[PDB]
RNA sequence: UGCUC
């Protein structure tokens, strides 16, 4: 737990999420379902362009 | 917004058809796909489901010659009304018939 | 007491994998600490965080482990060959024998675009050539097949059908897999080694 | 200005297991919003993971950067890892209840008829593979009944359209090969794809499975590109459930119960196997043993009753092997390759 | 022979020792050469019929000949699901202090069925929680317990004790709203068995609550099924390769049904027959008799369902089965009608 | 014609190897105007067949008698006069391997074509001038009639 | 007062633990001759590697017990034998095997195989998806060091462990991998003197 | 806690059959004729009678009352 | 030990930091003789489905 | 500490 293992080598972020999974055959391999509950919560900043 | 069209292509292909359904299930798929398929103008017919969590499903018809792909749609339809139609009329006649005799 | 010795072995097995874990854990963070240094170069010299060169070419070939078709090695020749063969069927043009195979091999590898490849590879293809060159000729001798093309039964030339076509398409295919499987620059080297030695 | 929006389709997402072995535990999926609760990917990616849906929880990081975001999708994408660095295996192919099922339906016995061919073709018709035509094969046997293969059902997958250019092509044994039919093996275990056409064999583990090379999605990835690989994948995702639902597939407690011819058979190699060991224990006991080179004369004895306890279960495995009818599923699975083997059926 | 075979395989449904054979239907134009499948209203209309050989309350039995199996999973589904009727769905709490928790009793209360005919209401729109007098039934419940004021020193059973302590469906009371009750005569809207059991009370407990149902479909959830089990099966046929008799006729006999095998005396021996195929289940016993299985041919008509359908008593099953005709002729109607207006 | 191959066979074994298949047979024929040896799987549920059967084989390369070669689509609804009328049981094959015979170290002549009728084995071998015609990656149509 | 939907942990007294994978309608559901639909459709592939012989002779019993009305006892190294259920079976009508004829629900044709049906007493686990559910906004910071906090209940973000950084590493994502660790995490404007450092 | 109104799998009115079967528990008859008797053809609303614990009364013993 | 279901006929009355109960518990249909000496028919923690 | 994986 120390500051080079607990605080620089490894250490918490924000704008993530821990949940369960479950199988769904109906996607394709390079996709992901994410529930609306946690889409809500985690964001994206995009820029306004034109 | 029910029962959509789509063509196989940009080319705008009346062969090739997708009928996207909403609001229903494997009942009607299943049902219209056995009724057209008698359709000897049909090369192939396949119904099936995106994904279970939305209540839709996606027809797809495939003709032999220059048939739109639309008419068979529709003579199913008929079809399949006439022989509920049919079937309506047979157990009510066999019902009443039924309850006569039990009498 | 059948039940209580299949009950010990399945203990020993828990307790086993259960040692095996933290063991690995620590082992795959000793390498992966030490081994993440390492870095391929643009030079395709595997070179340290100080400068110092490790390897004047990754694995003394330069070629990288996640594209290796064979069982290491770069290509399967045969694979390959079927490959082109049954993709390309060429029916208008005439099966090729043992001295046309080896000439238009010949004429073909020595152009530009072959130069800048590794000798080891061209040796091999020239190797591979070589023998299924000889396996034509052992055919055509075993059936008599002459390379006049006039033979009566045409169906002869089923047996081992070969064209100037599938010969250019298979050196081609070959070439552009051996250049697209080598190292490419700028890779972490030392933690895939680190990962791959450690799982 | 900068507006913090909502997690929507076709952003690009990290999704990891807590616990890492490999590169190919973590990896930059497309997200798509779904109504539930849990995270949902195609199960063919369970093995990078190592996953197996029971209880495991993931991580699901968004990256608030574009280049982060294009490196993610780019480097960790997982159409561009389907190999793992140790040895360039693939990682991602087919797994349980898509073995069996791709078995099953490459079977000799499979014979379907226009409508059941045609709904188990348009059942991988949804996403982008909804503007493609279906280029129904020709029916192998036409005359006596119009009857459409498994096999050439299973190859639609590999080219669905005509614009496709998937031309694949394999050669290679299966795990039940016998080794002298060399294509006509009695058990059909040679498999054989020309064009995207499988002419002969069974689809298994050995060239479904994420085992060793040779296997037709590995083909694929390094014939024609990453896209194909993965469209291919998806399309057998889709089909395999769905005749494996319509065809059923169900294992029961007779399944497992051992035959007459067997039970004599066990009783038997039993009845010698005791009799060799007492007579071993007497030898070592009262009078002189054979030693064997490099050990004493009780390891000797330990290693002779160890050598009979494993002929009687070989034997037993035979004999239960031999006995047993085709159709079962333990066997089926066994020989696909999907999940078990010969010796867990042997001890069950 | 081969025509044999084919027919066989077009009509018939074999079930093997270790599986079932020709489980799909080829009834098609261009799968057989010598029979022209194609779609004709006059065959179909010909050989199809409808016999109904058990009726009573709350349950019906019919054979239908000359319907395909996609058909008959059509009706089914639409019976299990798409048949709407009345259900309890809001319900307001008014000093609930019994041991049953709320939600418990409220979903307990959205499974009992109500007797009120569907037909005679419309769905609710889109919100709107205080209902209309057209898309709504009101359902007062208030049950106090408490202790008998007459009863016997010990009274060890609660029935003795107190009184309304097992607060059963019957004391549902159905408040009409605007001019139902004009519409409905007394009686007709109520509990369907009356008799169900809702939750146990003691003294000083008491529930108190009103119950809105409104019109809903299966689908969206059980509560709203009107057929309790709806199902159909393939009429079995059994048939004999050989004469079989004897003791082996008694073999027979006990493999099967006891209703479908019956062996008779034609000349002082026993002989088996099939006498109704009907109440055989298709046990497959006959399998285990190692002389027995080459002796027998079990099979399922391909093209006779027999629809058995056990209702919850909200109405008849005839009726229910002709609502879910009407449902699927409606649901054709508006995809015809869709249709027409895309072109 | 496009009859590549015609001649009359005798079957001499029905599963050499047991059985594997249920609907599926592999067949092993011989033929009595040459030595042409055929491995064939034949659905023996919807075409049955026993030991002592002789039956005419025909491998064409098209189903029209004609000679019309337009073989871009097939249709099962489509009525016309075509050769599958003189015949029982048509299948439709490609003819995905020659492979020429190993057991003669020299002076071979015997030749072997293996076609894969959506997974059906056919192995036909004998001498190279009855296998003339034969391509690989050439469709198709095998008739087999049997008689009396 | 929750309903078991996609994600709740789910057991069969065998250790067979599983996740609700799908929820499939009634009507989608198989039903046999006389009607009844499966609650619970479990995967046979679990059983082979498993050996899971015990669940199949305790479905069997369960079965008998039902149609008989009786209460079957699995007493360890007893209990009631494979050939009284198989007698109780054959005597009420049923197969003697627990396989039954069934019929597609979706298609509404009959399956090539018998399916396994019977009584399996499943218990649920206190693992639900709705507790073990998180997401992590911005949200608050450790006082000490500038990071999320570690758990649910305190609202902790995840953590990009040791392992996380070495697959980071082995990818090459060094922008990502800047991001993560650098960015939004513990990013911070720190001023530094050039002359004493 | 108490009987379910509606059997899981097929959804048989189940709960007002269920007092009466305690009358015949009362009586001299067994479990299986017993549930022969109220009409429970299939097994499934067997097991749900006789699988079911009456807890109930055990819980209002407890009740503030 | 994490199986869910009743804890015992004063549940009600009992209040603690977490508490799992289910709804229609229901006892096994192959119960043990352990089972039966330990009481936990009465107490059932699953359903038979 | 208990766990989950
Ligand atoms: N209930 C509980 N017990 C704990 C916890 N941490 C430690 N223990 C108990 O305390 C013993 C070990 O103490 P440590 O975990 O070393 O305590 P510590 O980390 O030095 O204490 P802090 O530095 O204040 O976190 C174990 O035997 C545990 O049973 C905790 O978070 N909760
Ligand atoms: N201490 C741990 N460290 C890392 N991973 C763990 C640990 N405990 C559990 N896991 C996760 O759970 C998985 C272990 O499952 P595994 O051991 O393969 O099956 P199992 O638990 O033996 O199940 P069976 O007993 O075979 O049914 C793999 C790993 O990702
Ligand atoms: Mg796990
Ligand atoms: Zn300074
Ligand atoms: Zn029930």
């Amino acid at each position: 737990q120390g500051r080079f293992r607990g605080n620089l080598s490894g250490k918490r972020v924000d704008f993530s999420g821990r949940t369960v999974i479950s199988p769904d055959p109906n996607l394709r391999i390079d996709e992901v379902a994410v529930p609306v509950h946690v889409a809500k919560i985690l964001t994206f900043p995009e820029k306004v362009n034109k | 917004k029910t029962a959509l069209e789509m063509v196989q292509a940009a080319g705008t292909d009346r062969h090739c058809v997708t009928f996207v359904l909403h609001e229903e299930d494997h009942t009607l798929g299943n049902s219209l796909r056995y009724m057209i398929m008698k359709n000897p103008e049909v090369e192939f017919c396949g119904y099936t489901t995106t994904h279970p969590s939305e209540s839709k499903i996606n027809l797809r018809i495939q003709t032999r010659g220059t048939l739109p792909a639309v008419e068979p749609f529709q003579r199913g339809l008929n079809e399949l009304m006439n022989v509920c139609q049919h079937v309506l009329d047979k157990f009510e006649a066999s019902i009443k018939d039924y309850k006569d005799q039990k009498a | 007491t059948e039940f209580f010795f299949h009950t010990m072995a399945g203990r020993e097995g828990l307790v086993d994998t259960a040692v095996k874990t933290a063991e690995t854990g620590y082992m795959q963070r000793r390498l992966v600490k030490s081994l993440e240094d390492l870095c391929s170069q643009y030079d395709l010299t595997v070179r340290s965080s100080t400068g110092d060169i490790i390897q004047f070419i990754y694995g003394g070939d330069g070629l990288d482990p996640a594209a290796m078709e064979g069982k290491d090695e770069p290509l399967e020749f045969k694979r390959v060959l079927d490959n082109i063969k049954a993709v390309f069927p060429c029916p208008s043009e005439p099966a090729l024998s043992k001295n046309e195979l080896i000439l238009t091999t010949e004429s073909i590898m020595k152009k530009s675009e072959f130069l800048c490849c590794q000798d080891s590879f061209l040796q091999e293809i020239k190797k591979f050539i070589k023998g299924v060159s000889e396996k034509i000729k052992k055919t055509r001798d075993k059936y008599g097949i002459n390379d006049n093309g006039t033979t009566e039964p045409r169906v002869l030339y089923q047996l081992d059908r070969i064209t100037p076509t599938q010969v250019e398409k298979f050196l081609e295919t070959c070439r552009d897999k051996y250049m697209r499987a080598q190292m490419e620059p700028g890779s972490a080297v030392g933690a895939l080694c680190a990962q791959s030695i450690g799982e | 200005d900068i507006v913090e929006r909502h997690l929507i389709d076709g952003d690009v997402v990290l999704f990891n297991r807590q616990p890492s072995l490999h590169k190919l535990s973590i990896m930059a999926h497309l997200a798509r919003v779904k109504p539930h609760r849990t995270f949902r990917f195609n199960e063919c990616v369970c093995t990078p993971y190592n996953a197996d849906f029971d209880g495991d929880e993931m991580n699901l990081h968004l990256p608030q950067t574009e280049e982060a975001k294009a490196e993610a999708l780019v480097l960790m994408g997982t159409k561009a890892n389907l190999v793992t660095p140790r040895n360039g295996e693939p990682l991602i192919a087919a797994i349980q209840d898509f073995l069996t099922g791709a078995y099953l339906l490459t079977l000799k016995d499979t014979f379907f008829d226009r409508a059941k061919a045609c709904q188990i073709i348009a059942s991988i018709l949804v996403g982008k593979d909804e503007k493609i035509k279906v280029r129904l094969p020709p029916p192998t046997i036409l005359k006596p009944v119009t009857l459409w293969t498994g096999k050439q059902i299973f190859s639609v997958i590999l080219r669905p359209s005509d614009d496709n250019p998937v031309r694949a092509n394999l050669r290679t044994k299966g795990k039940q090969y016998c080794g002298k039919g060399e294509d006509l093996c009695a058990n059909d275990s040679y498999v054989t794809i020309q064009n995207s056409e499988l002419m002969s064999g069974s689809m298994d583990k050995g060239t479904l499975g994420s085992g060793s090379k040779n296997n037709i999605f590995y083909i694929l990835l390094r014939d024609w590109g990453q896209n194909e690989a993965a469209d291919a994948m998806s399309r057998l995702a889709r089909l395999a459930p769905v005749y494996l639902s319509n065809r059923g597939f169900s294992i029961g407690i007779g399944d497992v119960t051992p035959g007459q011819g067997l039970l004599k058979a066990k009783y038997e190699l039993l009845n010698a196997g005791y009799k060799k060991c007492d007579e071993y224990i007497e030898a070592l006991n009262t009078g002189k043993l054979q030693q064997q080179p490099g050990c004493t004369a009780e390891e000797t004895l330990e290693a002779l009753i160890l050598k009979e306890l494993s002929v009687i279960r070989d034997h037993a495995g035979s004999a239960c092997l031999r006995e047993l009818d085709k159709s079962n599923s333990p066997l089926t699975m066994a020989l696909c390759g999907s999940k078990g083997s010969f010796i867990n059926i042997s001890q069950m | 022979a081969a025509s044999q075979a084919v027919e066989e395989m077009r009509s018939r449904v074999v079930l093997g020792e270790f599986g079932v054979r020709n489980v799909h239907t080829t009834d098609f134009p261009g799968n057989y050469s010598g029979y022209d499948d194609a779609w004709d209203q006059d065959r179909f209309e010909k050989n199809f019929r409808v016999d109904v050989v058990h009726m009573d309350e709350n349950s019906l039995e019919f054979d239908m000949v000359g319907i395909d199996a996609a058909i008959a999973n059509a009706f089914r589904r639409i019976l299990l699901a798409e048949v709407p009727t009345m259900a309890v769905e809001k319900v307001l709490v008014y000093n609930n202090t019994s041991i049953v928790q709320d939600e418990i009793l409220a979903h307990r209360l959205g499974l009992i069925p109500i007797h009120a005919d569907p037909r005679l209401f419309e769905y609710r729109n889109q919100g709107d929680e205080e209902g209309t007098e057209i898309d709504t039934l009101q359902f007062r419940l208030q049950v106090r317990c408490t202790r008998n004021p007459h009863a016997a020193k010990d009274s060890s059973d609660p029935n003795e004790l107190y009184v309304n302590h097992k607060v059963y469906t019957r004391h549902m009371t159905w408040i009409p709203l605007g001019n139902q009750a004009d519409l409905f005569p007394e009686g007709t809207i109520r509990p369907v068995h009356d008799d169900i059991l809702i939750a146990q009370l003691r003294p000083g407990q008491e529930i108190d609550l009103l119950m809105h149902c409104v019109k809903g479909i299966g689908k969206d959830h059980a509560k709203f099924s009107p057929v309790a089990t709806a199902s159909y099966r393939l009429l079995p046929d059994i048939t004999l390769l050989e004469p079989v008799e004897g003791e082996a006729a008694e073999e027979l006999s006990r493999c099967f049904s006891p209703g479908v095998i019956e062996v008779q005396e034609v000349q002082g021996k026993k002989v088996a027959r099939v006498a109704n195929p009907r109440l055989d289940t298709f046990s497959r016993e006959i399998f285990r008799n190692e002389k027995l299985k080459k002796v027998v041919r079990l099979a399922r008509v391909r093209d006779h369902y027999i629809f058995s359908v056990e209702s919850t008593g909200v109405l008849p099953p005839d009726v229910l089965v002709s609502e879910a005709i009407k449902v699927l002729m409606g649901k054709c109607r508006r995809f015809l009608d869709e249709l027409d207006a895309v072109q | 014609a496009g009859i590549l191959f015609e001649d009359i066979f005798d079957v001499k074994d029905i599963d050499p190897e047991g059985k594997k298949f249920d609907r599926v047979s592999r067949l092993h024929c011989e033929s009595e105007s040459f030595k042409m040896d055929l491995i064939l799987d034949v659905n023996i549920q919807i075409y049955p067949v026993d030991l002592g059967d002789k039956f005419r084989l025909v491998i064409a390369s098209t189903l029209y008698e004609d000679g019309t070669l337009d073989d871009g689509e097939y249709n099962p609804t489509d009525d016309r006069p075509s050769r599958a009328d003189q015949f029982e049981y048509v299948m439709y094959g490609k003819v995905y391997r020659i492979e020429g015979d190993e057991t003669s170290t020299e002076a071979a002549t015997r030749l072997s074509a293996y076609v894969s009728y959506g997974g059906l084995l056919m192995r036909l071998q004998g001498d190279a001038n009855n296998l003339h015609g034969f391509e690989v990656d050439s469709r198709v149509y095998l008739l087999m009639k049997k008689l009396a | 007062t929750r309903r078991p939907e996609i994600g709740d942990k789910f057991s069969s007294r065998h250790g067979q633990k599983g996740v609700c994978g799908l929820i499939v309608p009634q009507e989608d559901m198989p039903f046999c001759d006389s009607g009844i639909c499966p609650d619970i459709i479990m995967n046979p592939h679990g059983f082979p590697s498993r050996m899971t012989v015990g669940k199949l002779i305790e479905l069997l019993a369960g079965k008998a017990g039902v149609l008989d009305g009786r209460f079957h006892y699995g007493t360890a190294f007893g209990g009631s034998k494979v050939k009284d259920v198989c007698e109780d079976l054959v005597r009420h009508g049923y197969n003697y095997l627990g396989k039954d004829y069934v019929t597609s629900g979706i298609t509404g044709e009959p399956l090539e195989a018998y399916i396994y049906f019977g009584p399996v007493y499943y218990q649920k686990l206190k693992h639900m998806v709705l507790d073990k559910m998180h997401a992590r906004a911005r949200g608050p910071r450790a006082v000490l060091t500038r990071q999320p906090t570690e758990g649910r209940s305190r609202d902790g973000g995840l953590r990009l462990g040791e392992m996380e950084r070495d697959c980071l590493i082995g990818y090459g994502a060094s922008m990502l991998l800047l991001e993560r660790l650098m960015i939004s995490s513990d990013a911070f404007e720190v001023d530094v003197c050039g002359q004493c450092g | 806690m108490i009987i379910p109104v509606r059997c899981f799998t097929c959804g048989k009115i189940v709960g007002n059959k269920w007092e009466a079967y305690l009358g015949l528990l009362q009586a001299e008859y067994t479990e299986g004729d017993a549930l022969d008797a109220l009409g429970l053809k299939r097994y499934c609303c067997r097991r749900m009678l006789l699988a079911h614990v009456d807890l109930i009364e055990k819980l209002l013993n407890y009740a503030p009352l | 030990k994490q199986a869910m279901g009743t804890i015992g006929y004063n549940q009600r009355n009992r209040i603690d930091t977490l508490m799992y109960l289910l709804a229609y518990p229901q006892k096994p249909m192959v119960k043990t003789k352990t089972i039966e000496l330990i009481e936990f028919e009465k107490l059932p923690a699953g359903q038979n489905a």
